[PDB]
C-alpha cells in the first residue's frame, strides 16, 4: 500500500526499490507576449529515480525539445516519465530491476502502471510522505548537467557521495532529505551553510562538500535550525 | 401470450415478474402467471418472507419450452422445471386458469419499459454467460461472483461477464500507451466490438443483463459489469453515432426504472460524473443527463 512515517524502514531493506519524483520533467519560465498575453518557455528537466538504499541515482534529463508541437504538456510529462522509468527497468539485468517502485505524485500511478504492464511482479506505489525530492535542482552539479543538455540524456550519480562507506542507508537518507528540505525551504541559506568554509571542497566525483563526521553533525544542526526557523516564519508561530 | 404455473405456494414469498411483483401468503392458493408476452425474455424472481438476504430467480423465454415452478423442501427454494410432455402442460394451465387461480401479466399497452429494458437480451447469450446446459432457463441470485471477480471461487456458479479491464495488456497496445488510456476507441471497436462481442447489439445485450441482475438481485459484480461497459463507451473518443443514441436510450430507461431508495448503492457516482460531464461523449446522453440531473441531483 501507500508508505507513510509507519514503514518508513523498508526503504533500507535489501528489496531493490526506487523512489521516482517527476516535479521537475516539465519546467517553464512564464512571460508577457508583445501583445501582452502570456506564454510559456519550457527548460530542460528530468526525472529523478533514486535507489534509497544504494545512493545510484538515475538522473534523465528531459530536453524542451520533447515538448516540441504537443498540447497538454503538464499531463504528458507524466506519460513521458513512466515510458522513461519503464525504459530504465528494462534496460537494467534481471537481477537488478526493482521489485517496487514509489512515486512521489499519486498522478504518476495510472502512466507508470499502464507502462509497467509487462512488469506484473513490480509493485507500484504511492507514498504520504511529503518527500522533497523536487530540490534536486538545487544541487548544482545536477542542475549544470541538466541545463546544458543537448539531447536526452541519463547520467548516473550517487547521491549520498561516499557517506555509505561510515553511515548506515538510514541515516544517508536522513541527511539527503534533511539537506534536502532545507534547499527547498531557503535554498540562499541552504547554500550559505553548505559552502560558507571555502577550505572544505566538493569533489569532482561528487556533489557535496567533504565533511568530516564532527563538521557533519554541526551542518546537520544548522539545517535544522534553518528549517525550524522557516517553519516559524510561515506560520507566525 | 404464455403462462408460467406454479405446482404450489408453501412459503410466503415476494414473487417479481420482470418489473412487477406481488405477495403470496404462505400455503395462499397461488397456480402461476399468465398472459406473459410472448417475443421478449423474461425473469421470475423471488424474497422469501422469513430471509430478506438473497432475492434469486430464473431468466427464461417462453419460446424454447413450457417452464414451470416448484418449492422444494429440501433445498429451501421455488425451482423453475422444464414440463416436456406438451399434452400434461396444456391440461394443468387449463384447469388453473378456469379455477382463476393465477395472475395476470400487468402490462399497460402504452408502456415500452420492459421492452426497452430488454431489446438486446438474447436467452442464447445469458446461457452462455450463466452457463448450465441441462436447462433451457438460467438461475441467478444476490451472491453469485462473476469470472473477473474470482480472479481477484467455485467456478460452476459464476457469472461469465465479458472481462473489461482497462490497465491491461489487451486494453493497451504497446507504444500507444498513453493514447489508448485516456482514449479507449481501440479497446471498444477493435478489441470488444469487432473481436469479442462481434456487434453493438450483443454488447448492449450484455450490459443490459448485467443491469437487470444488479437490479432485481443487487448482484454486485454485475453492478460492476454494467458501469464497466457504459464506461468503456463514455472514454472512448470515437464512437458509431448509431451507438451513443442507443446507449441514450438505454440508460434512460434503466435509470428510470430503478427503485429510488436504492441510487446509492446501485450507481457509481465516479463513473456517470465521467460519462455525463467529462468523457468524450459527455454532451451525447441527453436524455440520460435529464433523467438523472431531475431524479439523483444528489449522486452529481
Amino acid at each position: 500500500g501507500a508508505m507513510n512515517s509507519s514503514n518508513y524502514a523498508e526503504l533500507f531493506n535489501n528489496d531493490i526499490k526506487l523512489f521516482v519524483d517527476d516535479t521537475n520533467v516539465y519546467r517553464v519560465t512564464v512571460h508577457k507576449t508583445f501583445e501582452g498575453n502570456v506564454a510559456t518557455k519550457a527548460i530542460n528537466g528530468c526525472i529523478f529515480t533514486l535507489n534509497p538504499k544504494t545512493g545510484h541515482l538515475f538522473l534523465k534529463i528531459i530536453h524542451t525539445s520533447v515538448w516540441a508541437g504537443q498540447k497538454r504538456l503538464s499531463q504528458l510529462a507524466k506519460w513521458k516519465t513512466a515510458e522513461e522509468v519503464s525504459a530504465l527497468v528494462r534496460s537494467l539485468p534481471k537481477e537488478e530491476q526493482p521489485k517496487q517502485i514509489i512515486v512521489t505524485r499519486k498522478a504518476m500511478l495510472d502512466p507508470l502502471e499502464v507502462h509497467m504492464l509487462d512488469f506484473p511482479n513490480i509493485a507500484i506505489r504511492p507514498t504520504e510522505l511529503r518527500l522533497p525530492f523536487s530540490a534536486a535542482m538545487s544541487i548544482d552539479k545536477l542542475s549544470d548537467v541538466v541545463m546544458k543538455a543537448t539531447e536526452p540524456q541519463m547520467v548516473l550519480f550517487n547521491i549520498y557521495d561516499d557517506w555509505l562507506d561510515r553511515i548506515s542507508s538510514y541515516t544517508a537518507f536522513s541527511r539527503l532529505t534533511l539537506l534536502l528540505r532545507a534547499l527547498k525551504t531557503n535554498e540562499e541559506s541552504a547554500k550559505m551553510i553548505l559552502l560558507s568554509d571555502p577550505t572544505i571542497t566538493i569533489k569532482s566525483y561528487h556533489l557535496w562538500p567533504s565533511f568530516t563526521d564532527e563538521q557533519w553533525i554541526t551542518i546537520e544542526s544548522q539545517m535544522r535550525d534553518l528549517i525550524l526557523t522557516e517553519y516559524g516564519r510561515k506560520y507566525n508561530v | 401470450m404464455n403462462t408460467v404455473p406454479f405446482t404450489s405456494a408453501p412459503i410466503e414469498v415476494t414473487i417479481g415478474i420482470d418489473q412487477y411483483s406481488f405477495n403470496v401468503k404462505e400455503n395462499q392458493p397461488f397456480h402461476g402467471i399468465k398472459d406473459i408476452p410472448i417475443g421478449h425474455v423474461h425473469v421470475i424472481h423471488f424474497q422469501h418472507a422469513d430471509n430478506s438476504s438473497m432475492r434469486y430467480g430464473y431468466w427464461f423465454d417462453c419460446r424454447m419450452g413450457n417452464f414451470y415452478i416448484q418449492y422444494d423442501p429440501k433445498d429451501g427454494l421455488y425451482k423453475m422445471m422444464e414440463e416436456r410432455d406438451g399434452a400434461k402442460f396444456e391440461n394443468i394451465v387449463h384447469n388453473f386458469k378456469e379455477r382463476q387461480m393465477m395472475v395476470s401479466y400487468p402490462k399497460i399497452d402504452e408502456d415500452d419499459t420492459w421492452y426497452n429494458l430488454t431489446e438486446f437480451v438474447q436467452m442464447d447469450k445469458i446461457r452462455k454467460i450463466v452457463r448450465k446446459d441441462e436447462n433451457q432457463f438460467s438461475y441467478v441470485d444476490s451472491s453469485m461472483t462473476t469470472v473477473q471477480e474470482n480472479e481477484l471461487s467455485d467456478p460452476a456458479h459464476s457469472l461469465n461477464y465479458t472481462v473489461i479491464n482497462f490497465k491491461s495488456r489487451e486494453a493497451i497496445r504497446p507504444g500507444h500507451e498513453m493514447e489508448d488510456f485516456l482514449d479507449k476507441s481501440y479497446y471498444l471497436n477493435t478489441v470488444m466490438l469487432q473481436g469479442i462481442f462481434k456487434n453493438s447489439s450483443n454488447y448492449f445485450g450484455e450490459l443490459q443483463f448485467a443491469f437487470l441482475n444488479a437490479m432485481f438481485f443487487g448482484n454486485y459484480g454485475s453492478s460492476l459489469q454494467w458501469h464497466a461497459m457504459i464506461e468503456l463507451i463514455c472514454s472512448s473518443a470515437t464512437v458509431p453515432k448509431h451507438m451513443l443514441d442507443k446507449l441514450d436510450e438505454i440508460l434512460y430507461y434503466q435509470i428510470k426504472t430503478l427503485p429510488e431508495q436504492y441510487s446509492d448503492i446501485l450507481l457509481n457516482e465516479r463513473v456517470w460524473n465521467i460519462c455525463l460531464y467529462s468523457s468524450f461523449q459527455k454532451n451525447s446522453l441527453h436524455n440520460t443527463e435529464k433523467i438523472m440531473e431531475n431524479k439523483y441531483p444528489e449522486l452529481l
